């Protein structure tokens, strides 16, 4: 078979999501894990950056 | 920013009051107790304002 079995459209943003999930930890920028504060300094690449 | 205090300094708190504010902030998940006080000096005065006097003075 041809292997896009899957397909995919673009769309316009029709309605907001609530997907922001708030992070009270620290947010290693780049990957956006969220780690808790006292892992800051750690010693330890607790973030993956 | 917050509602400061905004109170009526009442007769009840002659000569002298205690401010103390707190609140619990639950961290990421661990509970603390934030507080401070201040002593606030109230002016002395009676809440009956009794005054004497010679009418003939």
């Amino acid at each position: 078979c041809n292997f896009s079995d899957k397909e995919v459209e673009d769309c316009v943003t029709n309605r907001p999501c609530r997907s922001q999930v708030r992070c009270e930890g620290f947010v290693c920028a780049q990957t956006g894990r969220c780690v808790n504060r006292r892992l800051l300094c750690n010693g330890d690449n607790d973030c993956g950056d | 920013s917050y509602q400061s205090i905004n109170i009526p300094v009442t007769q009840n708190m002659v000569p002298s009051s205690r401010l103390l504010v707190y609140y619990i902030v639950t961290g990421e998940q661990t509970a603390e107790l934030v507080s401070d006080s201040v002593w606030l000096n109230i002016e002395e005065k009676c809440g009956n304002q009794l005054q004497v006097h010679l009418s003939p003075d």
